[PDB]
RNA sequence: GCAAACCGCCUCUGCCCGC
RNA sequence: GUGGAAAGGCGGGCAGAGGCGGUUUGC
């Protein structure tokens, strides 16, 4: 279909690739400090009612991530068919452990198609001392801490399907408010800043009984080939339970996903997103 | 509640060599970038800098300032070093390994201590979250071109240690900024009372001018902080700007002033605007 | 023998250095490099290792003559002071490169005895050289002249002399 | 234990070199033809310069040898010097004992008091600040790099030698052969821009560690700084300009209320003379 | 009548302690 | 309605000790 992909030009190190339920949160509250609670209740009945937004993939200077589906790997010695089985093995292992695709080498994996993964991960996850440095005798105290840092014009983005009355309402003020605080980690250091532009992505998708989720799922019924994801955040100080969600490129059939609302002692109430963003996709048998 | 983000833009400027190890071909190497292999100065070096400053400068006006901001006169002058008991009688309260830092232990502290309200606090079911966002500094366009023209960034320098009878000398090296260098820094506040602003902005720049006599990072003692702030631009970004998106911010200009030309030379004059607004 | 091993780019960088610790084979081997230094009367005649290629060939042929690096410091410390002007500082050495031409003029006027050949072929090279960047940009083809006179030294105190 | 802060005294002047100046550097850093022993530089505007490390401990080593004298005459105004004796722990590879130098840095004992309270009675280590276990005493000073003054970039422009060559030649008695060497120095008459600040910590001892750092001043006027002094090379003479001293209300307000001391035509050897209470008595109005 | 020879560096040190 | 909130990689450490720009004799 047609999506607008929201890309995130960093300013420093992230402590994460958001996810889905990270983003929605932050878009959360994001949107209770300049609009107030009754457009959060708004903006959880318009994602229930309509479209709603995957997780962050990276990207690097026009190259468009996105994750690889495991559609592929029932299939992975039907896709090398024509190889030299000296060279086939190796290609069929590293084409199973790669996470990411481009944008033309994801359309082909769709369709059951020989691809290519990419040689290059845009980022690195580099472990930074700090210290806590004594007030009066100097003394100091070593922790380690870990981040993701971009190349030079590499970057993180996430895509939107929705009315465009909910979008340029909703989520397009909410992401310059989270231009100036974080998505998560120690934005009181830096961290989760960035500048937002908008585009158009377009992904071409064969029409079927099946689709591959491009955010976490939480879903109602059994998926068909997944790959399961095990987190529970934060709101407010208070500590959210670990939710067995499913991790991004997982197949599923027909299912629309549904997120659960969560008390937490809190005042209002705390929705956890795990709505799927269906792209279709083809399957081997099973 | 969210009014708005004053937002402070400028340079750095390491008017003498600056060092902020990381301890990982030079003996003892300032911290980079690992995808340039450029240095720069982090967010949290700058904020712990700032905070530590200031810290020592309320741990002197405890008495005179109970009025202003109370919860400081719940804390005596000094350190809960010698009895290692946390949240007691001093001031530095609050042991992490083992250093001891101020840190209130509430949210009901922490919003009138003059630290804890701009810098941020742990607590047992407290959380404050801190007031500022401090990013990581990194080197002028105008410097980036002179990493493309081939020129030394870094330099290394070698001190010695020498006996006081027999003169046996014992170098080591240390590498650090080439002295001169510009950055690029931003410090974000979160307008979250519209009461104390001013107050947290002026204890800000009084974090600032207390480190532009103290330094920065390193040796120091030695002679390896010397910096200078050259403020650019400070911006209101209201509320009216997040909703909306149409660009009608409040925008100071400085161009050239101090951080002394700025705190009481132009604070009623060059936050007109700000403190009419609101 | 010798202009086997003065081969093109890199041709013996360990091997001149044992044969110029030598005295028929290094004349005439040599000064047919000399001469193809002098035939190069553009400086920006070398992007690639040629630069490098005949730096070698000079300072092997010098390293067989005295060559004093204390005799030419005057000039070598004056090279790195109008390099030291590019840095946003000046970007006219016209002024001072007739000052550089004159140390050398200077240097071979006073260098007489055992030691004239030593400053007679250095002489011969640099100068068709600063007959280029007279008339030349200082911050482009005087970046390829400093950089071809700095490998002519270096390339001395391997070969041992100094 | 209770680290407080009431201002910063500034101790601003000039350097200046009477007899040449050689503060020697490595080289190799992708320099190809140059004197052998070349002064230190700074990378970016190529001018000579004298580091804080340098003049610090230049300052540390001349008073620690001056306190070392008299281990029986501070001790009765300073405590803690009881804990040690007049010597050094060469004689005895170990590092904590009744010797004054106690510290082997890599092979060099220098005297660093081993705890806080230990050095808050000490009156180098309080002054120069300690390291420690548990204790890492900070210092109170910080001696900031000294470049050339604006006047001394404008020689450089104009063309005068900043530097110079000095060649020393070493005989050998017997067969009166020469080994000569030639030594890179600044010129002499150079002058270069310095900086001490003073970080006043406790009012009860500034007195002191006042009449301490102009005590080890005037030591290093009388000794010599970097440089192969015994042949020539030190002749360092201070030049003050102003005292300041920087309050703490200054810096919350930024109202210029410093206390501006003047010894601008004063010298060192004048300072700690008859006046030094003339001079600062309107700090202590304001303490 | 004025020089021309040799010597152009030698030899000791090089990150500790503290989380 | 954000796997979050708080957290200076730094405290101390002279690039230093020794060293006549010299002597010899001829072409
Ligand atoms: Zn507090
Ligand atoms: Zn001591």
């Amino acid at each position: 279909p047609k999506f607008i992909a929201v890309k995130l030009i960093p300013k420093g190190p992230f402590r994460d690739i958001p996810r889905a339920d990270t983003l929605f949160g932050a878009i959360g509250n994001a949107i209770s400090a300049i609009h107030g609670q009754s457009a959060v209740e708004e903006l959880v009945d318009a994602f229930v009612g309509g479209a709603r937004i995957s997780s962050a993939f990276p990207y690097s200077g026009d190259t468009y991530y996105l994750p690889k589906p495991l559609s592929v790997e029932p299939a992975l010695e039907g896709i090398l068919t024509g190889l030299d089985e000296e060279e086939r093995y190796t290609t069929a292992k590293r084409l199973r452990k790669a996470k990411y695709l481009d944008l033309k080498n994801f359309e082909l994996a769709l369709r059951l198609r020989p691809f290519t993964i990419p040689e290059e991960i845009p980022y690195a996850r580099v472990d930074v001392p700090r210290v806590v440095l004594d007030r009066v005798t100097q003394d100091s105290s070593i922790y380690f801490w870990e981040e993701i840092r971009f190349r030079e014009k590499s970057g993180v983005y996430f895509l939107y399907s929705g009315p465009r009355e909910v979008f340029d309402g909703y989520i397009a003020p909410a992401m310059r408010f989270l231009g100036d605080t974080g998505i998560g980690g120690k934005s009181t250091w830096g961290a989760g800043l960035f500048e937002v532009e908008f585009h158009e992505m377009k992904i071409d998708a064969p029409g079927s009984e099946y689709s591959v989720t491009l955010s976490n799922a939480l879903p109602t019924k059994t998926p068909v080939l997944w790959r399961l994801l095990r987190k529970g955040g934060w709101s407010f100080g208070r500590r959210k339970p670990r939710m067995t969600f499913i991790a991004e490129g997982s197949i599923v059939k027909n299912d629309p996903g549904g997120m659960e609302r969560l008390e937490l002692g809190l005042s209002h109430e705390v929705y956890v997103y795990g709505l799927t963003f269906p792209l279709g996709v083809e399957l081997p048998e099973g | 509640r969210f009014y708005g983000k004053i937002v402070i833009k400028g340079k750095i400027k390491a008017v003498t060599g600056l060092h902020i190890g990381s301890q990982r071909g030079i003996a003892n190497p300032v911290i980079k970038d690992p995808h340039t292999g450029l240095p720069y100065i982090p967010g949290s070096s700058l904020k712990g800098r700032l905070r530590s400053l200031f810290e020592i400068l309320v741990n002197s006006r405890l008495g005179e300032w109970r009025e202003k901001y109370p919860s400081l006169a719940n804390y005596s002058p000094g350190s809960c070093r010698p009895d290692n008991q946390e949240n007691c009688g001093k001031f530095f309260n609050r042991k992490i390994n083992r250093g001891w830092i101020h840190v209130c232990p509430d949210y009901e502290t922490a919003l009138a201590c003059p630290v804890c309200r701009l810098f941020g606090a742990s607590g047992k079911e407290s959380n404050f979250p801190s007031r500022i966002i401090v990013r990581d500094a990194f080197l002028t366009k105008e410097w980036e071109e002179k990493w493309r023209a081939g020129e030394a960034i870094t330099e290394a320098k070698i001190e010695v240690g020498i006996d006081r009878v027999t003169s046996q000398a014992n170098p080591r090296t240390n590498e650090r900024v080439v002295a001169g260098a510009e950055f690029e820094f931003e410090i974000i506040y979160n307008v979250e009372n519209t009461t104390h602003w001013r107050d947290d902005i002026k204890n800000l720049l009084t974090a600032m001018a207390l480190l532009e006599d103290s330094y920065l990072g390193g040796s120091g003692s030695r002679g390896y902080g010397k910096v200078k702030f050259i403020f650019d631009s400070f911006e209101f970004r209201p509320l009216d700007y997040y909703r909306t998106g149409k660009d009608e911010d409040i925008v100071s200009i400085d161009a050239r002033e101090k951080s002394v030309s700025d705190i009481l030379s132009g604070f009623d004059s060059l936050f007109s605007e700000v403190e009419g607004k609101l | 023998v010798d202009a086997s091993r003065l081969f093109g780019e890199s041709p013996d960088v360990v091997g001149i250095k044992k044969m110029l610790e030598k005295g028929k084979q290094w004349e005439a081997i040599q000064p047919y490099f000399d001469n193809v230094v002098r035939e190069a009367k553009n400086f920006l005649e070398w992007s690639p290792n040629k630069r490098l290629a005949n730096a070698v060939t000079v300072a092997a042929y010098l390293t067989s003559q005295g060559l004093k690096t204390n005799q030419v410091r005057k000039i070598l410390d004056m090279a790195r002071t109008t390099e030291l002007k590019v840095k946003r500082g000046e970007g006219d050495i016209k002024d001072d490169l007739v000052k550089m031409r004159y140390l050398l003029a200077y240097t071979v006027g006073k260098a007489t005895g055992q030691s004239k050949y030593s400053l007679d072929a250095f002489h011969r090279i640099l100068d068709p050289m600063l007959e280029v960047l007279m008339g030349s940009p200082k911050k482009e083809n005087f970046e390829k002249f400093y950089d071809f006179l700095q490998a002519v030294v270096a390339y001395h105190k391997f070969f041992g002399g100094g």
